[PDB]
Parts: structure tokens; C-alpha cells; sequence
């Protein structure tokens, strides 16, 4: 069998400048490569084939090279409205083999997220099981550490963290955090609290209620 | 022209059979092959199985061969798939894949995909409730939960209001089922306004609901 | 039509036929 | 022997736009077909080969069409150099087959026709055969029906009309009626008359003629 | 420059023979091959014969087989076309088409065209006659097309409508042809139909009064 | 094996026809490629089997002949494609090269 | 990838069997062959030898039949030459050679060539 690897796992560039992706493979393929791309919640498209070629309709900003064991693919004057992930493939025999995928994003300055805490309605008190959120917005990079507070008491284990793909007006993220558990330990307590720390912000901040009000 | 469709995805319980079907419209099949492609939900492209035409060259994968089987029905150009011994790991979308190249160009088809999904689990309609936005401008929300199987749509307004929108993508839970909430930023003085609904739609069981958030 | 530096094989994905109206040197 | 069919043979678009012309085949052609433009007549001129690559000097005439059997021409805006006939093309081998042809109209509004009669000339009467000929000029549509009566007695099969081609200054067209007879039969009849009826007259018009005046 | 021409043709008695000579000049005949078009008077195109460069490939269309034949000279470069035994429904159009795609681009030459007409008659003469009082002129009882009417030698053509010649069953064609006048144009310097027919000279000018 | 090539220099201007003889010795098969040299750097392929392009070069180019005759030639001369020129046979296990062509200079 | 690289050499004496070495740097050696190509200054080039992987057909140049001696070295891909006997008219410079020919085009690489001087 034959596997192919592609090296760099995610990307970032500024608009206007040149990306490389290199793709490796074992054993003797010939100048047989063709390179696809995904954009989310669709359907793959080919934009090279041969590995050189080109196919009708593609803008001339892309172009690959290689031969024998070693291909790369290279994009000058990245417009931001090719950010997808890639995909090599090999056309040998009767069957085809994938990549792994890169993945492409985009830069920009840092950004000050905004967070916002909800308390439990009634109507989810009401069946057994409350649940607490915190959300966070606009901020860049991904890298954001959210932690659970309930009575000056540390918790783990039983929070999960959702986030959105990268916009693409203000390329800023969106967080979500939520905590569930049982009734009696909501009423058991009375203090809650998330806590937000990131490369912005100077201090890390705090966020907290009471039961109650 | 040339399209092809395929259908027979949906759920199944573990270790059952199941058949798929890809058919096409707009070719007469008796020139290549004609491949399966799967996507995990959140991985990626992997190949299956391939058949040539009038089939004689029959290859499968590597962690797929064994309880598989693909055949081609001789009267129409209809190709199936016939799935035994299912296991909690196979859960993805599977396409329809045919390409040839020629001295003119590629030529490249590919199918839409149905969802195929196993477990050990019936099927409910979500749950739904508000988040109450109670300085600046506010932030409102709508959480559902305990929705059996993907996907649901949410839109507020019937899509009048679709500015400040976010839809979090749905997370799987222990014991099974799924839960997410959808947020929208507001205003800071913006009381008294029309209406804020929430117009959610699940397809597997027609349960369209529609609720009110209130400070 | 038989040398030691040609490899003699095939790619069924691909038929070699060129269009006799046009040279087979078409980019 | 590779049998090609094409879109309805007229089409009309008012200075309008997405004018589309569909061209299909049989067998498999793989991606090998051109487009022609013949003008009333001088010569066939190439517009589009490949299926999709504009010519040299040919102006915006945006083209996007498919493979296997399915071809479409696009117009995109119709100016006034685009009065004419289409023909697909195919070239797979030692040879070539067209296809059948497709016109284009051009719609302003709808017109009345002004009527006219001519007696026959004494000289064609010392010839033996005697002609009569009712002129329409000026209307819109091509639609039209005229109707000889010899002393209130109505003929056929012995009358033929002309039309000529859509003219290029005002969009109208223009008919010409002929009816021969030997000058026995003429010599015993005193009444003619031409009556056509169209859909911009209200009441249908006859113009006659009365032998000797 | 690139330039195609064609000889023979015109007018010929059902059955007999014929033979059509397509001379290229501007360039050599040394790759590929040339094709023989007709179009039929008011139809769409078709397809009849194809010859490569040196010797082979001869292929001809459905209906055209057994019959005709197509043949080239050694040394120049001229392309031989002979038919034989025409029937009806085989007079129209001739065109000398050369087509390759190459390089920057496509690469297609035509011919001007000769006219072939079968007919079990002969040539003659035209007929004119006035209209009364626009005014009208009529011509009759001529063979073979074309022919050239104006009025006033291209002085004044302006309104002018001439329709399309009209095939009589007799086996002789006729047209007219009609100039708008103004309301009061009386005293006009001259009015000439003038007609011209190519086969046969008989250049003939008329005079039309009210 | 011994071949050789007739035009050892070359006197045409800037655009011109040009044409270049590459006898053989014996009826050898369609197996023949053609190598350019510019000074002070390594050759270069441009055209195999007598009648092919390969790829990424100018179109300016083209070879043809058979059987034991085999010719070059270019529609221009253009002065960035003055080199020398070789004539290489690839059947069987060895090679065999062999004469210059300079193109010679006013 | 394969990039050749020619290594070892230098100024000699009427008389020695200086050693040349032809180290590949990608891929592997055992499809097909390797070959060697000189050029004297004020001179075309001209074929020296020819090796395939293992023992198979060794045919020589004209000018040196059955004087030479070329080997493989199994696994570390690499070709030894050595000569025997120098004259003075072998001054040149050296190069080394991998071609072969597949159903999607030529393949060329050509190496780096190095000086020899009596």
C-alpha cells in the first residue's frame, strides 16, 4: 500500500503574500498527483491535475510543481476567499488515496473578548436538571482558557466548551461554555462564578452571581 | 445532463444490516468504475470500495474489508451497497465518486451524501428554552436539548433577523443525545421590540416549535 | 518496439487517442 | 453518424437578455463542438470552439456549457449585430456534422399594414397573361391572410405571396400578393378585389378593381 | 494573404457530368486536409467529402456514395471534384472549407462560393413591365439567377423593396420590386429600372409615367 | 554508430528560418533526442522520440524525420537561443553523441 | 527527488587509479541504471560507461574497451570508477547521467561534473 503525508498541519498568512503546502508520499508514483478543495459543508472541487497542469476555469494565481517522490503546491497573492482545506491524491491503479488536510486561516490584530453569564431558568429547574452558561465573543486567537467556580470551589470534569468557525467580516471567534448538574446541588450552593483569562487582557476577569436574584 | 443521487442512509442499531443505493441520469454506464467515498463528522476524505463496469475488478479498503459488499444490477445503472456486522466506529456521510481523464480535459462527478448512523437509541423531539438577557448592548439566547438524531435548524424572526446571529455547532453528550444553543446580540435599549422568536425544524420527526424570550 | 529505458504499462484512469485535427503538442 | 438536434428554430428577445440555445447529441463526443454564426448570406464565421473559448476579436458573448451530451449558448444583452442563424459543429474524426440552425427576432410593438392594388399592364394584356398584385407594407407580425375575389367569387391555388427579410431600421415586414389568369378569363370578369385581415386592423380591409376604369 | 477560389459550375441538363476546381492561394498544401460544404438555396448546411494531404482518407457523406468523387493533382496544389449524374435537389451552394486547430488558435478558411443550378431548360432573356400609379416594377420569364435591379443607377435608393425570386412551375422565375414615392414628386428628373442579368448580356432600362 | 551534422555554422539575422541535419548511420527506430548546450553550464533535453515537445519549453521548436533522416528546425533565432546543439540515439543500453552545431556570429 | 552529486578528484600524475564516487541523494538505485559522460575543452561530449543495478551489462566506450573497471557497492547507493594506465589526453571534465523514459514524460537529472588534469 501506498501513504501520502502532508506536512504543515494549519496555516496563517496575511492577505497579499505566498503560501506553500508540500506533500509527501512512500514508494514510486510517477507525475500522478491531483490536488482537491473543501470548502465547509460542501462538496470537493479539483483545481490541479497532473501536477502541473491546470483545469479550465481556475484563476492563474495557483501553481504545483514536483516529480518522482515530493510535490508542493503554492499560492502567491492569497484573496480572502480561498480559505478551505486540501487534499492530495494518487491515481495509480484501480483505487485512490487521500491526505490528511491542511487547513488555511487568516491574520489580524489581537481583539478584547466581551463575556456574558447566564443563571438557570424555571422550566429546566422544573424537569431536574439545570445547566449554566457563560459565553465568550470577539477575540482572536483561539487560545482561551475558561474556568468554573461555585462556592470559592474549583470544578472539572463536568464543563464543555463549543466554538464557532472564523467569521468572515470581522474574523473574530465565539465560546461557549456550559456546566450542568443536579437540582440539589444547585440549591445547595449559592455562589457561582466563571473566570476568563487570554493573551489580551491584562488580568484575568471574573464573572459571578448569586442564587436568587 | 449528468447528476447522480443516492439514498437508503439513516440510523441503525449495532450489528445489523443496512443497503445503500447510487444511482445516475444522463450516461449510460459501460465505461469506468464508480467509487464510494465516506467523511467522518469531523475528519477527513476517506475511500471505500470500487467496481468497473460490468464488474469484474472488485477492490475494497483496508479496515473495511471482509464485512462489506458492492454489486452492480445489470438492467439499470444503479450500483449497491450492502453493509453486515456494523460497529459504533462507522458514522459518517457517504458520497458517490466517479472521475476519467481524457485528452481533452478531467472529468470529475460526485454524488450529495446521506448520513448513516449507529447507536442504541430512539428517536425525540428537542427540548427548548430561553435565556434571559436581562449597560451596553445585550445578548439573548435559545438552548436545545435532548434532540435524536442531526441535524435541527434554528432561525429567528422565520429569518427576518439575521444580523448578530450565532449558531454553535451540536456537541454529543454521555448518555447519548445532543444539546447546543444559538445566540444573538441586541441593542442596549431596544425594549418594546416587535417579536423575537425561535422557529426551530427537525426533519426526522416533525416537531416545529416556536417560543417567546422575555427579559 | 521493445527497450530497456521504456517502461512498458498503463493507466486505466487515462486513454491515450489524440484528436487528428490537433497536434498532440496542445498545452 | 452522430445525430444532433438543437434548440426551437425562432426566438425573440426584445433588446433583452439570457438568451440561451441548447444543443444536444448522442453517443459520446467527449468535449469536441463549436459554434458558428452565418449573417442572411455571406459566409459562416466562427464565434466558439472547445465549448468554452471565446475568439479573437469576437466581442462578450458569455458561453458556459457542459460535456458528454449537453451544450449551451448564452447571449447576455442582445445588441443589433446579432440578427442571424447559429449552427453547432462537431469535430471527433475525418469529418464534421452540423446541426440544423437557429434565427433570432427582434419585438418593438404591434403595427398596421397599409394596402395597395395594381391593375394589370396593357402591354402584359397584349402578352396573353394578365397578373394582379396586392401589396401590404408595413405590418407586424409575419401572420397574415389576404383573399381574392373574382365578381364576389373566391379562388386559391393559383396566387403566391413574397416576404421579405425583418428590416433593420424599423422591425417591419412587407408582403406581396401575385395572382395570374389568362386574358379569356380576364376579359370576362369586371370585379376584383384583395381583402386581408390581420390582427392589428380591427375589420378586415378590401381593396377592388372594376375592368375598364 | 490566404485566399480560396473555385471554378465551373452554373447550369447543366439533368444527368451528365460536371467537375469543380478549388485553388488555394497564400499558402502550401502540405499538412491536413480540405472539405466540400453545400448549402441548399434557403436550408441549413451539410456535409459532403473531406481529402488529407497525400493520399487517404477519403470519406464522403450518406447520401453522396457511389456517386461523385474527389481527387488532387501532384505539384500544385489544386482540388479536383467530379460529379456525375445529378438528379433534382442537388442544386445549391458549393463552399471550399479548410479548418485546424493549433497553436494560439484556431485556424479556418472559406470559399466564395459557386452556384450550381439543374434544369431542363435554357437560357433566356427577362421580360420588364411598369405598375400604375408608390410604383412598382416587375420582371418575369428569366433564367437562370441572379439578377441586379435598381432604380435611377443607385441615385436614389432609398425605400426600396425588392422580394425574393419566386420559383414558377412553369420552370422560369419572376420578382418585382417597389420604391415609396412622395405624395406630390411630380415632375421627377428621371425614374430608370435598371436590370442586369449575368448569363446573358441584355441590359435593359425602362420608363415609368403615370 | 557515427553520425553527423552538415551545418557547422550559422549566418541568419534576427528572425529567420533555420534548419539543422542530423544523418545517421544505419536504420535505427523512432528513437532519437535532440540537447542544447549554452556555455559555462550543463545540457539540456528538448525534444524525444523525433516528434514530442516535452514540457515547459517555447514552442518555437520542432524536430521530425524517420527511418535514418532526421532535421530541426525553428521559426526564429532570437538571441537568447544561440547554443550549440547534439544529437543523441537511446535504443538498447548505450548512448552515443555527436557533433557540434555553433551558431556562428556575423 | 534525486539530486546527484559528483565527489572525489583532483590533481594527478601520469599513472593512478584516483577513485570517483557518485552518491545519490534521494530516492533509491534500483530501477534501471546510471551512466558516465565526459567533455574535453574545445570538444563535444562523448560516452565513458554504462552500469545497471548488479551484475548486468557493462559495455564500455570506444576508445577504452575492456580497459576499465566500474562496480556497484550493494545498499549505500553509489558507483565506483576506476582507471588504469592514464595517457595525457584525458583531461576533462566529468559528469554523471540517469535517464529513463515513462508513460508520462522524459526524466533527466543531470548531475554535476568535476575536472580531471594529467
Amino acid at each position: 500500500d501506498i501513504q501520502m503525508t502532508q506536512s504543515p498541519s494549519t496555516l496563517s498568512a496575511s492577505v497579499g503574500d505566498r503560501v506553500t503546502i508540500t506533500c509527501r508520499a512512500s514508494q514510486f508514483i510517477s507525475r500522478w498527483l491531483a490536488w482537491y478543495q473543501q470548502k465547509p459543508g460542501k462538496a470537493p472541487k479539483l483545481l490541479i491535475y497532473k501536477a502541473s497542469s491546470l483545469e479550465s476555469g481556475v484563476p492563474s494565481r495557483f501553481s504545483g510543481s514536483g516529480s518522482e517522490t515530493h510535490f508542493t503546491l503554492t499560492i502567491s497573492s492569497l484573496q480572502p476567499d480561498d480559505v478551505a482545506t486540501y487534499y492530495c491524491q494518487e491515481y495509480t491503479s484501480y483505487g485512490r488515496t487521500f491526505g490528511q488536510g491542511t487547513k488555511v486561516e487568516i491574520k489580524r490584530t489581537v481583539a478584547a473578548p466581551s463575556v456574558f453569564i447566564f443563571p438557570p431558568s424555571d422550566e429546566q429547574l422544573k424537569s431536574g436538571t439545570a445547566s449554566v452558561v457563560c459565553l465568550l465573543n470577539n477575540f482572536y486567537p483561539r487560545e482561551a482558557k475558561v474556568q468554573w467556580k461555585v462556592d470559592n470551589a474549583l470544578q472539572s470534569g463536568n464543563s464543555q466548551e463549543s466554538v464557532t468557525e472564523q467569521d468572515s467580516k470581522d474574523s473574530t471567534y465565539s465560546l461557549s461554555s456550559t456546566l450542568t448538574l443536579s437540582k440539589a446541588d444547585y440549591e445547595k450552593h449559592k455562589v457561582y462564578a466563571c473566570e476568563v483569562t487570554h493573551q489580551g487582557l491584562s488580568s484575568p476577569v471574573t464573572k459571578s452571581f448569586n442564587r436568587g436574584e | 445532463q449528468v447528476k447522480l443521487v443516492e439514498s437508503g442512509g439513516g440510523v441503525v442499531q449495532p450489528g445489523r444490516s443496512l443497503r445503500l443505493s447510487c444511482e445516475a441520469s444522463g450516461f449510460i454506464f459501460s465505461t469506468y468504475g464508480m467509487h464510494w467515498v465516506r467523511q467522518a463528522p469531523g475528519k477527513g476524505l476517506e475511500w471505500v470500495a470500487v467496481i468497473w463496469f460490468d464488474g469484474s475488478n472488485i477492490y475494497y479498503a483496508d479496515s473495511v474489508k471482509g464485512r462489506f459488499t458492492i454489486s452492480r444490477d445489470n438492467s439499470k445503472n444503479t450500483v449497491f451497497m450492502q453493509m453486515d456486522s456494523l460497529r459504533a466506529e462507522d458514522t459518517a456521510v457517504y458520497y458517490c465518486h466517479r472521475n476519467f481523464y481524457d485528452g481533452s480535459g478531467p472529468f470529475d462527478y460526485w454524488g450529495q451524501g446521506t448520513l448513516v448512523t449507529v447507536s442504541s437509541a430512539s428517536t425525540k423531539g428537542p427540548s427548548v428554552f430561553p435565556l434571559a438577557p436581562s449597560g451596553g448592548t445585550a445578548a439573548l439566547g435559545c438552548l436545545v436539548k435532548d434532540y435524536f438524531p442531526e441535524p435541527v435548524t434554528v432561525s429567528w424572526n422565520s429569518g427576518a433577523l439575521t444580523s448578530g446571529v450565532h449558531t454553535f455547532p451540536a456537541v454529543l453528550q454521555s448518555s447519548g443525545l445532543y444539546s447546543l444553543s444559538s445566540v444573538v446580540t441586541v441593542p442596549s435599549s431596544s425594549l418594546g421590540t416587535q417579536t423575537y422568536i425561535c422557529n426551530v425544524n427537525h426533519k426526522p420527526s416533525n416537531t416545529k416549535v416556536d417560543k417567546k424570550v422575555e427579559p | 518496439n521493445a527497450n530497456p529505458n521504456v517502461d512498458p504499462n498503463a493507466n486505466p484512469n487515462v486513454d491515450p487517442n489524440a484528436n487528428p485535427n490537433v497536434d498532440p503538442n496542445a498545452n
